[PDB]
């Protein structure tokens, strides 16, 4: 089974890597909007 | 001596000299031993907390009752003193700036221990770059070697207790004493949580 | 500076009302109950609240009617470039910092080149952390942060 | 400790090299073959251990119900304490699992049971999913007609 692990290391983790960090973004941008600034 | 984690295991940069040492450098900071040697004396200076830590929190429970009727630790900006606050911070200046290189070239060649303007008098005699021995010590205690990690261990938990002094003041808009307090109104239900 | 604040703009406050309007127009051919129909009124509401925030937040507002930003390094718009500023190049050196030390734990034995196109290895034995304190690089910089081959 | 005796889950054949009936409840059971690496199945091995040891228990929540035919914090606290305390229990367990020939048959039978309980707590919920029933009755209540 280490073969499918391997396969998952390609630059396909840059699909996943960015997936994940596309998600993480939105995510973040639904939660808070039409964000101009940071105030806090 | 002990480990943070029981696995994993600690670094042979944390060999144990070290009062304190418990295998604990996950990223690897201090790695490099010049590394070290420089974070030992920041760990030192930044834990030495405790004289404020305990500074923000005695006087505000010794205002628990009514003995002492002094504003809060984040109200004490003025008027506390006799001369104004931007006269203070000039002279804390100045005077902490000469304090802190002296005590700066200790770290690299030790050094100045000994007294200056002074015509004709004594010297600071001692060894190690963290703890000068000297009216530093004018009991004359134990530079030992248990302390030395009972020093630190106290230093650390104090920052993390001002970590979370500051922290928790945000949120629970008052006093960490009052919070302290609040809690403790049969608590189970006065968590964090809540904020 | 010539610009007023978005709160007493008459301008920016326009805006939000045309706006908002538009939107109005659009509900009134699908009948309410209906699907198109929050998803309009969501918008409305959006609509209304970041007009809303921008007010609260400060932001100057040109007569235009749009809000402009400022980055002299005005305390009072600090929030406006510089601390989102100082959280991107935290972020932008915890990457590169991350990195670089991942190219560094590579090159000594191994096929270097195979650990860049495939790597199961994963932040290697533990490197992404690294970064969270990547700031300590500065003393990293004292030592060794550079190669000495060419030139200083 | 190897044989070709080992009751198969597909007889005739079932043979996986890396399965042989060494560790205890070896039906010969992986076509994926999701763990074919020692570092694959060592950890996959406590993985569904651990499972069935928690499965069981979630059967002793099936055990109460028929005893009859939640907190005093909801959540949060409960949770926390909770995260906090199995943390360290789990927590140590992790650092074990980097760091009598009778023993064998007591583990081949736990984990069959074991087996048991998450296929069993599994079915109850997928079939109290969609569906809006207990299952409490449903053993001799559906049994009067399909
Ligand atoms: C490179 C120049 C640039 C810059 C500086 C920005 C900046 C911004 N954009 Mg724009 N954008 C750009 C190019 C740029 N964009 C391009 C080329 C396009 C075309 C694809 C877009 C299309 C676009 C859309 C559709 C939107 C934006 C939005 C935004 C704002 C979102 C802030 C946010 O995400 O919340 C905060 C996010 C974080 C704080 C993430 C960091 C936290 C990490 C994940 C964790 C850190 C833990 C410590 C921000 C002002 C949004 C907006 O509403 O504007 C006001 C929005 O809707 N952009
Ligand atoms: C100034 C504070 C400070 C400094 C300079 C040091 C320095 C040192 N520590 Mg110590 N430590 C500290 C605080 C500090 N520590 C605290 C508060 C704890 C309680 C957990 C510990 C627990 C600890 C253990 C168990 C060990 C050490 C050890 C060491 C030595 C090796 C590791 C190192 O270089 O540290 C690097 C210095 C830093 C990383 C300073 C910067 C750290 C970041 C930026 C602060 C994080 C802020 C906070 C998390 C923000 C909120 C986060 C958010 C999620 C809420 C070195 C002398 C090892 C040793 O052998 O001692 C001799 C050892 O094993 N430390
Ligand atoms: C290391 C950090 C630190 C620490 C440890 C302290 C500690 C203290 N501060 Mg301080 N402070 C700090 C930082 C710190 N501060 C900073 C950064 C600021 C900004 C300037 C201040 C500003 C500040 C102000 C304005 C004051 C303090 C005060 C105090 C003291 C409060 C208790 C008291 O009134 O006298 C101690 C209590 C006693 C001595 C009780 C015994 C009194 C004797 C026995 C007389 C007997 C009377 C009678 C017979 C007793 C019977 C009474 C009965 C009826 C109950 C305490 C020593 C108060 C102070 O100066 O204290 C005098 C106060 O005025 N601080
Ligand atoms: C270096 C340690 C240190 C820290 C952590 C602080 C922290 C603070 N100071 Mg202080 N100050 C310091 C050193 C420090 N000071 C020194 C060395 C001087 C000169 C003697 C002063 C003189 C000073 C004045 C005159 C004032 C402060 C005030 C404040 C408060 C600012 C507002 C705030 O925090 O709201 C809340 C924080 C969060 C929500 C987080 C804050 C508690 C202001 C204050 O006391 O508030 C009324 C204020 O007026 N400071
Ligand atoms: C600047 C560095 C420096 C150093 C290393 C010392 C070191 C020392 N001083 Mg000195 N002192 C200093 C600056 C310094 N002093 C300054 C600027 C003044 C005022 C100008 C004094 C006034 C002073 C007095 C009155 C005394 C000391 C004394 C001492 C010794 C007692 C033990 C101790 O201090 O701890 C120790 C040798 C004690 C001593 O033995 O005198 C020589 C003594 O009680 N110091
Ligand atoms: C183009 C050159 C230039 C550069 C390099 C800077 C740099 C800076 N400015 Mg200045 N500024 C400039 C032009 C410049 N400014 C011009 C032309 C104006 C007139 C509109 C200003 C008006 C201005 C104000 C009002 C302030 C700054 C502040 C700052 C500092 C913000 C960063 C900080 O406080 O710590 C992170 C930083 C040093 C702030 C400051 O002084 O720090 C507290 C601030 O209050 N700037
Ligand atoms: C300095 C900071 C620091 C940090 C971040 C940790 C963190 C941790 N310790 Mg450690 N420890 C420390 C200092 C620290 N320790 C020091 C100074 C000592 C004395 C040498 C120890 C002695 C110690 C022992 C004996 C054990 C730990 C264990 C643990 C883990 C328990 C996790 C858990 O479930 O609790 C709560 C979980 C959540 C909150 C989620 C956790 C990773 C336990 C462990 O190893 O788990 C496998 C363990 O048994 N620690
Ligand atoms: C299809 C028919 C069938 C047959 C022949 C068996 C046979 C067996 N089952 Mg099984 N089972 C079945 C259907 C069947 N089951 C079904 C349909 C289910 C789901 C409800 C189960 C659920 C089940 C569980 C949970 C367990 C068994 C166990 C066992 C074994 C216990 C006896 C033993 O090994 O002695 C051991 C031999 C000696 C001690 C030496 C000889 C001594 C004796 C006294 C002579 C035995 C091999 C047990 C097991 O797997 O091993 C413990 C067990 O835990 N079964
Ligand atoms: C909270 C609480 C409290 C109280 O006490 C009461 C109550 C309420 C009840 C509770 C609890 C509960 C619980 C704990 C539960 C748990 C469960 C589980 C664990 C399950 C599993 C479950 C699990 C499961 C199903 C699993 C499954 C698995 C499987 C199928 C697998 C398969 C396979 C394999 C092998 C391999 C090959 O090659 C392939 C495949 C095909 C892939
Ligand atoms: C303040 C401010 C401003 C200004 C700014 C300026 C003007 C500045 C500057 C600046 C400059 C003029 C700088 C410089 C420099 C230099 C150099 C010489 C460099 C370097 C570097 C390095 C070496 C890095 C490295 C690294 C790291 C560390 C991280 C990651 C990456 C690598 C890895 C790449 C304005 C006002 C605009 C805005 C507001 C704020
Ligand atoms: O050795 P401990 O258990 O006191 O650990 C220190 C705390 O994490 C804070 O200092």
């Amino acid at each position: 089974r280490d073969l499918k692990t391997y396969l998952s290391v390609a630059p396909v983790a840059s699909t996943l890597w960015f997936a994940a960090l596309a998600g993480l973004l939105i995510e973040i941008n639904r939660l808070f909007p039409d964000a101009l600034t940071f105030p806090f | 001596k002990g480990e943070w984690l029981p696995g994993l295991a600690s670094p042979g940069y944390l060999t144990g000299s070290l009062p304190g040492d418990n295998g604990f450098d996950p990223l690897g900071l201090a790695e490099d031993p010049e590394n070290l040697r420089w974070f030992v004396q920041a760990e030192l200076v930044n834990g030495r907390a405790m004289l404020g830590v305990a500074g923000m929190l005695l006087p505000e429970v010794f205002t628990s009752i009514g003995i002492i009727n002094v504003p809060k630790w984040y109200d004490a900006g003025k008027e506390e003193y006799f001369a104004s606050s931007s006269t203070l911070f000039v002279i804390e200046f100045i005077l902490f700036h000469y304090v802190e290189i002296r005590r700066w070239q200790d770290i690299k060649n030790p050094g100045s221990v000994n007294q200056d303007p002074i015509f004709k008098q004594y010297s600071l005699p001692a060894g190690e770059v963290g703890y000068p021995g000297g009216i530093f010590n004018p009991l004359n205690f134990a530079p030992t070697l248990e302390a030395k990690e009972k020093e630190i261990a106290n230093g650390r938990l104090a920052m993390l207790a001002f970590l979370g002094f500051i922290i928790q003041h945000n949120v629970t808009g008052k006093g960490p004493f009052d919070n302290l307090l609040q809690h403790i109104s049969d608590p189970w239900h006065n968590t964090i949580v809540q904020t | 500076s010539g610009l007023t604040p978005c709160k007493e703009s008459k301008q920016f406050a326009k805006r939000e009302k045309q706006s908002i309007k538009k939107l109005e127009s659009s509900l009134k051919i699908y009948a309410a109950d209906s699907a198109p129909a929050l998803a309009i009124n969501a918008t409305i509401e959006k609509t209304k609240r970041r007009f809303d925030n921008y007010a609260k937040q400060g932001l100057l507002c040109g007569a235009d009617g749009l809000p402009h930003l400022i980055v002299s390094g005005d305390q009072r718009h600090w929030g406006e470039f510089i601390t989102p500023g100082i959280l991107f190049l935290y972020i932008a050196g915890w990457i590169g910092w991350v990195g670089r030390s991942y190219l560094i734990a590579i090159r000594d034995e191994k096929k270097p080149t195979q650990k860049e196109i495939i790597i199961d290895v994963p932040l290697a034995s533990r490197l992404v952390f690294r970064g969270f304190s990547w700031p300590i690089a500065a003393y990293r910089e004292l030592l060794n942060g550079e190669l000495v081959a060419k030139d200083v | 400790v190897a044989e070709p005796d080992r009751p198969l889950w597909f007889p005739g054949s079932t043979p996986p090299p890396w399965l042989d009936g060494s560790l205890p409840g070896d039906f010969g059971f992986d076509p994926l073959g999701l763990g074919s690496d020692p570092e694959s199945l060592r950890w996959n091995v406590q993985a569904e251990l651990v499972h069935s040891r928690w499965a069981m228990l979630g059967a002793a929540g099936i055990f109460i119900p028929e005893f009859l035919t939640e907190y005093f914090t909801d959540t949060t606290t409960l949770f926390i304490v909770e995260l906090v305390f199995i943390g360290w229990a789990e927590g140590r367990r992790w650092a074990d699992i980097l760091n009598p020939q009778k023993l064998k048959e007591l583990r081949t039978k736990e984990i069959k049971n074991g087996r048991l309980a998450m296929l069993a707590v599994m079915g109850a919920w997928f079939q109290h999913i969609y569906t809006g029933t207990g299952p409490i009755d449903n053993l001799f209540a559906h049994l009067a007609d399909p």
